[PDB]
């Protein structure tokens, strides 16, 4: 036995040294070195200064551009908001608390810190799989005489929203629960605790199953169907040097947003699972931190990757950059 | 395709 | 009377209390929360995470482009090694000892964190100014006959050395010295004591002078001759549309120079100077911190500017980052 | 003037 159990935590450290207190109460500087608070609000404050900033211009320069408000970027925008709850919720949170060592706002601060930087992170997900399946209806044109309009785009959002509150309510209710995870101070789902009263096990497998597995399949398919659509109108059009570009920059792009994908979810998918299949393990609250790393990190590299990557975003942002001008 | 594709913003 | 005295530093806080000890022996958590070196780490990371990346890849970049290997690249090249000595020799020395509360490397330890920290941003400062002359040399052909060789650049290059180490070595022998700045985790040039026994009263005004002012001047005049003979030129050519652009993006580049060259020395020179003439005045450990918050952040900035913002630079490192295609 | 101004990377 390997933690310390509390009402509505648990910590990743032996109190047989009687040193163990909650992390609603007090610094848990036996958990980790006061140093390593230090770098892990270090981190939350470099994710704040690139994240915020990427991010918000996405929003912004949307503005000032007629060119960006077409349906087929809205989900990009879902995206970009996403990403800010993932700031303001979950990282700037993480950076205060992390200043005082323990989650100084309570179990209800536990649930909203948890809920939105939750949330967050799935529109984002989701997000990213709405758009996938969107750039396969577009291009593979998999339903004959099918235009892509607004108002498929609306729904391609919410569908998003649904899908994220899926996730990020039920353990508002008792369906899982939110707990300070990793050095206790910020707060994700329960997921490495077999804790019946709430049936941790089995929203652990529903998570596993609905919310990685199934866009790990839809996204490696619509891709996958798309990088073979155009690897095939290359062929068919060999005399054309610039759909022979076209071709192969959707492939390398297509690469990345796969590789990305997993750099993402695989982390939380890979422990989640060994947690589950090796249930007497013990677990350190830094390593415990690892698949959480990852899985914010894209709050970053998402914006980056799917925007500034974009080739009409980008000049917009160079244009409104540099002044009006270039 | 090259239409779409842009439209996507992927090429 | 403000601060402490000791030995071989500063504290600007009041003993009376009895509580202030030596920087090179415990932590300075009365001249500030602990919090706040968090925060002074967390940007030291900051500027390591960006400045690293940014200034390092200009040499490697310069590396896989044979078209960047010129003479008039050379004194860019010298800028980005001055911004990794600030990285290495100072921003990172800073995050380790900001992380303990106090300049634990000692005065040895002061001596070379503040040798290297300042030789650092001299060769920078220089370089920024041999730029602008050979750039004033090469367009305003002010020599007749005159063409800028593989020599000039050298020498322009050994320059910056000779004048950086006019300025850093001095401390290190006798005139002014090395002290723990700031929160005490930094060590700089001593510019706030009237320490007689080495004349920081003197090396005061020839860092103002020799240091600031030339530099000013020089920086101000060879680029106002420059962005004269591109205006004329363009009159003397409206024809052309594309000298018309030319005149008009150089005007705005050479306002930008000179905008960020302010921003960086101005708040040293602006406090050195207040200081200066306001002897008898109490000057927070904080507050002492801002003029070298502004001259630090430029090894990010400066990069940026007349590195990222360069048209040949740019291209090769989208080249590089994007792997050879693009 | 444009020459110059290139290899200086000013233009
Ligand atoms: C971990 O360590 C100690 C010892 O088991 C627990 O703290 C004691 O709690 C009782 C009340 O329940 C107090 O009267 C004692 O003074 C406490 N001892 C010390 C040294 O704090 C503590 O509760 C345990 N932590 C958790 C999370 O349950
Ligand atoms: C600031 O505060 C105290 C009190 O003036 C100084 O520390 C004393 O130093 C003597 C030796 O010189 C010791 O025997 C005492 O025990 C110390 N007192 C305490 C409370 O530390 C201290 O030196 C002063 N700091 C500086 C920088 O001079
Ligand atoms: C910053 C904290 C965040 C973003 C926490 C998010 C955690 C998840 C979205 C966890 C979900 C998953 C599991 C718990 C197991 C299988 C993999 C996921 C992604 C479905
Ligand atoms: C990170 C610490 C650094 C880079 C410290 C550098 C401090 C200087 C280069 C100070 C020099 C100046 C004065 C002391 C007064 C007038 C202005 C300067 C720039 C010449
Ligand atoms: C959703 C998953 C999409 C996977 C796409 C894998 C694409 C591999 O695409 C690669 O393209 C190269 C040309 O660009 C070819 O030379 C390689 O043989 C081919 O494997
Ligand atoms: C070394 C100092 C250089 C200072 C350069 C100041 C340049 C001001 O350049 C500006 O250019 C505009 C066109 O681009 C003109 O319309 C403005 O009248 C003019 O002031
Ligand atoms: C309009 O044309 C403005 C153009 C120039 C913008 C130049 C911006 C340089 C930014 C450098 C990095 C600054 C932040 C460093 C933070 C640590
Ligand atoms: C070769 O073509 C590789 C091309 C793609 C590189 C994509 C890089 C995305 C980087 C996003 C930001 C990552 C770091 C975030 C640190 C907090």
């Amino acid at each position: 036995m390997c933690g310390t159990e509390g009402p509505n935590f648990y910590v990743p450290f032996s109190n047989k040294t009687g040193v163990v207190r909650s992390p609603f109460e007090a610094p848990q500087y036996y958990l980790a070195e006061p140093w390593q608070f230090s770098m892990l609000a270090a981190y939350m404050f470099l994710l704040i200064m690139l994240g915020f900033p990427i991010n918000f211009l996405t929003l912004y320069v949307t503005v000032q551009h007629k060119k960006l408000r077409t349906p087929l970027n809205y989900i990009l925008l879902n995206l970009a908001v996403a990403d800010l709850f993932m700031v303001f919720g979950g990282f700037t949170t993480t950076l205060y608390t992390s200043l005082h060592g323990y989650f100084v706002f309570g179990p209800t601060g536990c649930n909203l810190e948890g809920f939105f930087a939750t949330l967050g992170g799935e529109i984002a997900l989701w997000s990213l799989v709405v758009l996938a399946i969107e750039r396969y209806v577009v291009v593979c044109k998999p339903m004959s005489n099918f235009r892509f309009g607004e108002n498929h785009a609306i729904m391609g959002v919410a569908f998003t929203w649904v899908m994220a509150l899926a996730c990020a309510a039920p353990p508002l209710v008792g369906w899982s629960r939110y707990i300070p995870e990793g050095m206790q101070c910020s707060c994700g789902i329960d997921y490495y605790t077999p804790h019946e009263e709430t049936n941790n096990e089995s929203f652990v497998i529903y998570m596993f199953v609905v919310h990685f597995i199934i866009p790990l399949i839809v996204i490696f398919f619509c891709y996958g169907q798309l990088v073979f659509t155009v690897k095939e109108a290359a062929a068919q059009q060999q005399e054309s040097a610039t759909t022979q570009k076209a071709e192969k920059e959707v492939t390398r792009m297509v690469i990345i947003y796969v590789i990305a994908f997993l750099i993402c979810w695989l982390p939380y998918a890979g422990v989640a699972f060994y947690i589950f299949t090796h249930q007497g393990s013990c677990f350190g609250p830094i390593f415990m931190t690892i698949p959480a790393f990852f899985a914010k990190t894209s709050a970053v590299y998402n914006p980056v990757i799917y925007i500034m990557m974009n080739k009409q975003f980008r000049n917009c942002m160079v244009t409104t950059l540099c002044c009006g001008k270039n | 395709i090259l239409e779409n594709l842009k439209d996507c913003g992927l090429f």
